């Protein structure tokens, strides 16, 4: 970075006194994130307050927030944050696309710290529960390099070396040196990324060892790996390895042998909590009443409603009960989506229309899942009782019922369906359907 | 330079010099083999942009030949600007992918100047002399009829004592017919190019 | 659409001649049998046409410098119409020694 | 004049028939009509006066398709017994049966010369047949999927279909053979029809085009969608002119007006739609039956159009 | 059907190795990514061997 300046100002080079006000506050930055990104923020805030109570270094004056909250600045002096980011506004056209990010402090944060650790090609792993977000922070952080070409892995329990054997033929080419074989991209002039998306789940073994994990160690210190065809050493050349994966202590999970941990930097990406939520999707939500302007106010009591839903629901339905009661943002993403697929052709609605499609729209994401009875109509009440709570003064009747489907089959848009006509339809093409 | 090279290879000592021989004529043949085709795809390029440029209305009954074409010309525009920007021989010479690249070239203008029957057969129906005229020298004579310079080898086909014709300096007016033998008539008002 | 064939193509490559064929001096050699299923085609090339002509109405004609010759070893088959376009030169068996 | 349009409410509603009716079609020369239904008769109605004339029994199973020809002395009817008849409607008797097909025939038709009859069956086949004779003399491949309708062109020479291919293949008759592919449909085609020829300058100056300057401005194709839309086609390889988005259920029947200046479309929305399309819009729509409506004809000179659906019953609309 | 997709079943038996459900697989991804064809790939529990 501090080559960079000096190259970005030829004419005034970088002077000692803000290289030193400068490498100091990167130092006590660099020791806060290397010593403290795999733990949560109150362990990371244990840490700084323990730095700043004990090390003479120039601080930020922050009575309360923490100093990983903070930035180190090119310039040399402490800049937070959170004045990096500020609100945005995203277009209605992409609401919920699959590649937009609205900013927030934890995201922009690690994306940062993944420029970081990616820009010298180290190999990395991303930890955190289901659907915190790091695979879009590591796509976010890695966009901003043109350089590095993303290749997914999705790794299993029965995952072997071949995958990445596979991975290599297809993606890369062998080649003959007189210092050896070497093996590189075909795409000259690119780094290829490979991004192994559960590294823990690979069997281990009887006697403690995973033989992927063992693979990728010997290849990220070794360089490079013997081929078994001809038990020849084979070199890499622009090859680097992120790594995404649950907690250790997840059913599923093992802990990573300490040898192949001892290279890879982790980092802990948690779900955004409920302060940051609220903003993260009620910027989507704003976004997506544009369709229908009568419903512009509707924006804020919705996004704490569908924040509120999901906090009970995931308090409730926790992976102990059965294996598949996995509650994340995604959720809420395919919630934000599904209602804005169903206000797409309408553009004039009421509000009672609007909870109607909301109140289907958790119905299908959070009671399709459930197994028992008994959760079905927990989250059925509750469904009702939070739309209650958020949505006073609204017609309780003709905003909920009991079968509430939604179809485009009897009509051409995604609109509400009597049950009685969806069943005379589906009759009709039934008798059509026994012909063909 | 190629047969000075075969010559020398020979006799008497081309064997101190073999190595280096062996790079010459290997870079000789390669360069001969590359303007070989390049040769071949400026000549059949340029009557193509002429047809596809001069001529209207062909985008209306050949929608995805012209949009095809048009993508291709633009490729061929850069490809010829990358040349323009490195003029030198050896430059072009090496120049990464570009034997591939212009074989692909002349065998999308082959494919291009193969799916144009109905067309020229149109405009052999508007003048009808050019029914005595081949598809590939029809279309040379569309492309090239703003440049009225390969026009002189493709009059005798079509008429029966003009061999060529006559122009000013200029080269926008007829001033007369010649023959084959030299004998031309003037024309008393010329005609309006 | 029209497919040239071996003389064709020749003839034409050098009527185009797009890497200067018309300079040199251009010889057409048939070295086979003479029979009157391909000669009559070439009997318009042989007279005073100078002209091959196509079933599209495309014609070549004959450019000064090329001559078309064939390596014969009788004429048992060939047509008035055919000896009677070209020049004689009767190669003797005892010619060679 | 060029201009009416079916209004509610129907005429008559003639109900004779006992299963779903699958296909009506009006006379060339005389004020009678015929219609054909899922219980393998074919009741032939006046719709001038509201009476059941006739039936003509004789099929199996199921009859799928009815044409007339030009002179309207015959009547091509077609079955899921995979069978083909040919019908004396001087006499109403059935001339001859033809098989020949594998599976199902889903739709035939007379050509406008008069001595032959297209079909279009689930074994992916067109077969041309002789009407002296009886012979099939050609047959057509290439659809990869159960052909649902085949239509012959306004002079003969060409022939368009539709399948469960999720394409419309349109050909010359005589010796070539896939003209285009139409492939812009996301679901299965259904419902073909072409372009009638007092049709071809408004459709012109509705669509883009230029002021022609080409000269035969060439035929015009029609819809067929079971994602509940229309698409209109054009000569040469194709391309989608205009789409008349606007409808609600799998469209089952498409048809032009009689001067060419308006779409008629019935669907299993219970609906049958007028479409003004020079400005791709439904200006009318009619609230036609009970149940799903398979099929329309439009009269061509008197003023009646006659819808066919499941309801079992025939509806003739007087046009005002 | 309703959907207009293609309904694939690999149609399992006994001495169906790997190679076999290779192949299918090869053939439901060259219908629907070659020619454009949108396919249902139903598949059962007892299907995995
Ligand atoms: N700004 C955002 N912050 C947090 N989560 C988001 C945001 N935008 C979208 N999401 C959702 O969070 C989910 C994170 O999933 P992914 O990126 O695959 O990470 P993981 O591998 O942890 O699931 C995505 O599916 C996405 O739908």
């Amino acid at each position: 970075n501090v080559a960079q300046y000096n190259a970005n100002h030829p004419d005034f080079p970088m002077q000692i006194e803000q290289l030193e006000r400068y490498i100091q506050r990167y130092l006590v930055y660099a020791i806060l994130w290397s010593l403290s990104g795999d733990s949560r923020l109150k362990m990371r805030a244990e840490l700084g307050e323990y730095i700043r109570r004990i090390t003479t270094v120039p601080l930020p004056t922050a009575p309360n927030i923490p100093i990983i909250d903070y930035e180190v600045s090119i310039s040399g002096e402490w800049s937070p944050w959170q004045a990096k980011v500020p609100q945005i506004e995203v277009e209605t056209h992409k609401v919920a696309a699959p590649d937009v990010v609205v900013p927030t402090l934890d995201t922009v944060r690690h994306e940062a710290l993944l420029y970081t650790w990616l820009a010298e090609h180290k190999p990395l792993v991303l930890c955190g529960p289901p659907g915190s977000g790091k695979t879009m922070t590591l796509f976010s952080a890695l966009r901003a390099l043109p350089d590095m070409e993303v290749v997914g892995l999705n790794f299993s329990s029965a995952t072997t070396p071949e995958l990445l054997l596979k991975t290599f033929d297809h993606y890369c080419e062998y080649r003959r040196t007189p210092n050896g074989v070497v093996l590189a991209p075909v795409q000259l002039g690119k780094w290829l990324v490979l991004f192994c998306d559960e590294i823990n789940l690979p069997d281990m073994d009887k006697y403690g060892t995973q033989r992927v994990i063992s693979f990728i160690r010997q290849m990220v210190e070794h360089g490079g790996f013997y081929r078994t065809s001809d038990q020849t050493w084979v070199k890499l050349e622009r090859i680097q390895f992120v790594g995404a994966c649950n907690p250790p202590t997840d059913p599923g999970r093992k802990p990573l042998s300490h040898r192949f941990l001892r290279h890879v930097p982790v980092v802990y990406v948690d779900y955004p909590g409920p302060a940051s939520l609220t903003q993260i999707y009620g910027t989507f939500n704003r976004a997506m009443l544009r369709l229908i302007p009568s419903l512009r106010t509707y924006a804020e009591p919705l996004t704490a409603a569908m924040v509120e839903f999901y906090t009970m629901s995931q308090e409730r339905f926790t992976q102990d009960t059965q294996p598949h009661y996995i509650y994340s943002p995604r959720e809420m993403t395919r919630w934000v989506r599904g209602i804005f697929e169903a206000l797409r052709p309408l553009e004039t609605l009421p509000v009672e229309g609007l909870i109607r499609i909301w109140a289907h729209e958790a119905l299908r994401l959070f009671q399709d899942r459930l197994v028992e009875d008994e959760e079905r109509r927990w989250t059925d009440e509750n469904i009702d009782t939070v739309a209650l709570k958020h949505f006073p003064n609204i017609d309780r009747e003709k905003a909920m019922s009991r079968p509430i489907l939604y179809s485009n089959w009897l009509s051409k848009d995604y609109i509400p369906v009597d049950q009685e006509e969806l069943r005379d339809y589906v009759k009709a093409r039934l008798k059509v359907f026994y012909e063909e | 330079h190629i047969n000075s090279v075969s010559a020398m290879k020979l006799s008497p000592y081309y064997k101190v010099f073999e190595e280096d021989a062996l790079s010459w004529e290997d870079k000789l043949n390669r360069i001969m083999a590359l303007f070989d085709v390049w040769i071949d795809v400026q000549r059949r390029w340029v009557y193509l942009e002429g047809i596809f440029t001069g001529s209207a209305d062909i985008k209306h009954l050949l929608p995805v030949e012209t949009q095809r074409f048009q993508s291709i010309s633009t490729e061929f525009l850069a490809l010829m600007k990358k040349v323009s920007k490195s003029p030198l021989v050896m430059d072009v010479l090496n120049i990464q992918g570009v034997q591939r690249s212009l074989e692909r070239l002349a065998d999308l203008l082959g494919k291009i100047q193969k799916a144009l029957g109905e067309y020229l057969e149109r405009e052999r129906s508007s003048f009808p002399r050019f029914y005595f005229v081949g598809d590939e020298d029809l279309l040379e004579i569309i492309g090239n009829s703003k440049n009225v310079a390969k026009l002189q080898k493709h009059f005798k086909k079509m008429f029966a004592g003009v061999s060529s014709i006559i122009l000013n300096e200029d080269n926008s007016v007829v001033l007369g017919i010649s023959s084959r033998e030299g004998e031309e008539v003037m024309f008393k008002t010329p005609v309006s190019i | 659409e029209w497919t040239d064939g071996l003389f064709t193509h020749v003839l034409r490559k050098i009527i185009d001649s797009v890497r200067g064929e018309l300079q040199k001096r251009q010889w057409i050699v048939f070295d086979g049998d003479v029979d009157p299923e391909w000669v009559e085609n070439l009997n318009s090339v042989l007279d005073d046409n100078k002209l091959l002509t196509l079933p599209n109405g495309e014609r070549l004609s004959l450019p000064p410098n090329v001559r078309i010759m064939f390596e014969v070893q009788d004429l048992k088959y060939a047509t008035l119409a055919t000896v009677s376009r070209c020049g004689m030169v009767w190669f003797s068996e005892d010619v060679l020694s | 004049p060029k201009e009416w349009i079916p209004r509610p409410p129907e005429k008559y509603a003639l109900s004779g028939h006992r299963s779903p009716v699958t296909r009506v079609i009006f006379h060339p020369v005389f004020s009678v009509m015929v219609s054909a239904s899922e219980d393998a008769t074919i009741k032939v109605w006046d719709y001038e006066t509201g009476d059941f004339e006739r039936t003509l029994k004789g099929h199996t199973d199921s009859v799928q398709d009815i044409s007339f020809d030009h002179s309207g002395k015959l009547l091509a009817s077609c079955s899921a017994d995979m069978t083909i008849k040919l019908w004396d409607f001087q006499g109403f008797e059935c001339i001859r049966t033809m098989h020949g097909h594998d599976h199902n025939v889903s739709s035939v038709a007379i050509m406008p010369n008069g001595d032959h009859i297209v079909s279009a069956s689930r074994d992916k086949t067109i077969k041309m047949w002789e009407v002296q004779t009886g012979y099939c003399v050609k047959t057509f491949t290439g659809h990869r999927e159960w052909v649902r309708m085949v239509r012959p062109n306004q002079d003969g020479t060409l022939i368009a279909s539709c399948s469960n291919d999720q394409t419309v293949r349109v050909w010359v008759v005589a010796t070539k053979e896939c003209k285009a592919e139409l492939r812009e449909h996301e679901h299965v085609v259904e419902c073909i029809s072409w372009a009638p020829e007092s049709s071809y300058s408004s459709i012109s100056e509705a669509t883009g085009s230029e002021t022609k300057k080409s000269g035969k401005p060439g035929p015009f194709l029609l819809s067929g969608s079971r994602d509940k839309t229309i698409k209109m086609w054009d000569v040469s390889t194709g391309m989608c002119l205009m789409t008349l988005v606007g409808h609600d259920n799998w469209v089952r029947g498409v048809l032009f007006h009689s001067g060419g200046k308006f779409i008629l479309s019935c669907a299993d929305d219970k609906t049958l739609r007028v479409w003004d399309y020079k400005n791709k819009r439904c200006m009318k729509t009619l609230n036609a039956h009970e149940h799903f409506v398979t099929s329309l004809d439009f009269h061509k000179t008197a003023p009646y159009v006659v819808t066919g659906s499941v309801d079992q019953t025939v509806k003739v609309w007087e046009c005002r | 059907w309703m959907n207009g997709l293609s309904v694939y079943q690999i149609k399992v038996h006994r001495k169906y190795t790997g190679e076999d459900f290779d192949e299918d697989l090869r053939t439901v991804l060259r219908r629907s990514g070659c020619k454009n064809e949108k396919i249902a790939f139903i598949m059962d529990e007892s299907n995995v061997l």
